[PDB]
């Protein structure tokens, strides 16, 4: 009587789906990612870990070429030899979970690839705006 | 054996201590130094 | 540097009251002896020499 | 909200969430003294004897 589409746009609901129909709903997970004598001390480190992660996320993009976009893109072609799956097969068949545990050990060289990728573009866009 | 003109640094101090127990009191000793006890005030 | 107290030692419990607990020096077994300390002779005059230097 | 086509792996063995309650039960539990009342003047002699029966 209530819906299965609402339980789907839930939070995590989309956990179970294939990633390119869980690509339809980021924004519920990003909120309730934020904020939704003795024992306040507790409950004040934990709130202040909460947002101290969130922090290293928006600054993980904020070096990164997208700030508020949510859906990026860049200029880092992907390696082959990373994955070596189909195209159509990884939007319609993997799950997130397992395909964080494919992509799991390839992790700290596409973020300093990313770091590399658009520090180059910026003293790029920095020579095209000084020689206009 | 106590020498009459220099000191000895130990003290044994026996006095009246509380128990387990209020109505109960006791004796009991230790030793001091002499830098930590004054004289107050024959005996 | 070396220092110590050559005297042997041995504690005392006195219960203060429930549940309390004090230590006391109690016996002391031997030679009733003085503690000192001792240094090396010729390392501070070295030294001596060196920071009059 | 439920959730699909999902395996998930749990164990109550090495749970944790057991460990900080039994830690948080026990702090509320001494919480819940230090405004109350020792006892201390009480421990004493006791002419006690069998109930009238
Ligand atoms: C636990 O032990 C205590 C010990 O002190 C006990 O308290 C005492 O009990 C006795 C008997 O119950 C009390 O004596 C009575 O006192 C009342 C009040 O003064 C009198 O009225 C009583 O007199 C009646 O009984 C007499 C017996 O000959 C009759 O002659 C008379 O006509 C009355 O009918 C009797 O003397 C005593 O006063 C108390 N003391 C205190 C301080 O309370 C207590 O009862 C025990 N409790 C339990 C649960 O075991
Ligand atoms: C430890 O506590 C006890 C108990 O209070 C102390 O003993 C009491 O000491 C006083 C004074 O020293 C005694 O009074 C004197 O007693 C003698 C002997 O009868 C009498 O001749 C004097 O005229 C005076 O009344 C008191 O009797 C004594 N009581 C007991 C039970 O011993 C004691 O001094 C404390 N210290 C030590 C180290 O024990
Ligand atoms: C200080 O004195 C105590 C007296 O008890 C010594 O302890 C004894 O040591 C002997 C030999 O080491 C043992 O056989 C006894 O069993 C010990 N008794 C106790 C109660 O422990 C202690 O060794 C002495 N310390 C020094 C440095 O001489
Ligand atoms: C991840 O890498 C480790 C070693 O780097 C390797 O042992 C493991 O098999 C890899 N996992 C996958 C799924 O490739
Ligand atoms: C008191 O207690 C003892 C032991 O419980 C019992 O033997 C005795 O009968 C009781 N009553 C009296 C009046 O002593």
């Amino acid at each position: 009587a209530v819906g299965i589409g609402a339980v789907f746009l839930g939070f995590l609901g989309a956990a179970g789906s294939t990633m390119g129909a869980a690509s339809m709903t980021l924004t519920v997970q990003a909120r309730n990612l934020l904020s939704g004598t003795v024992w306040g001390i507790k409950q004040l480190q934990a709130r202040v870990l909460a947002v101290e992660r969130y922090l290293r996320d928006q600054q993980l993009l904020g070096i990164w070429g997208c700030s508020g976009k949510l859906i990026c893109c860049t200029n880092v072609p992907w390696n082959s030899s990373w994955s070596n799956r189909n195209l159509s097969e990884i939007w319609d068949n993997m799950t997130w979970l397992q395909w964080d545990k494919e992509i799991s050990n390839y992790t700290q060289i596409i973020y300093g690839l990313l770091e590399e990728s658009q520090n180059q573009q910026e003293k790029n866009e920095q020579d095209l705006l000084a020689l206009d | 054996n106590i020498t009459d003109d220099m000191r000895g640094e130990l003290k044994n101090c026996s006095f009246n201590m509380t128990t387990e127990l209020r109505d109960k009191k006791q004796k009991v000793y230790s030793l001091f130094y002499r830098l930590d006890v004054v004289q107050i005030n024959s005996n | 540097i070396n220092c110590t107290r050559p005297n042997n030692n041995t504690r005392k419990s006195i219960r203060i009251g429930p549940g309390q607990a004090f230590y006391a020096t109690g016996d002391i077994i031997g030679d009733i002896r003085q503690a000192h300390c001792n240094v090396s002779k010729a390392t501070w005059n070295e030294t001596l020499g060196k920071v009059v230097k | 909200i439920h959730l699909e086509n999902v395996t998930e792996e749990f164990n109550m063995w090495k749970n944790n969430m057991v460990e900080q309650m039994h830690t948080d039960i026990i702090s509320l539990w001494d919480q819940s003294l230090k405004p109350c009342v020792k006892l201390t003047p009480l421990c004493v002699t006791l002419q006690c004897t069998n109930v009238t029966n």
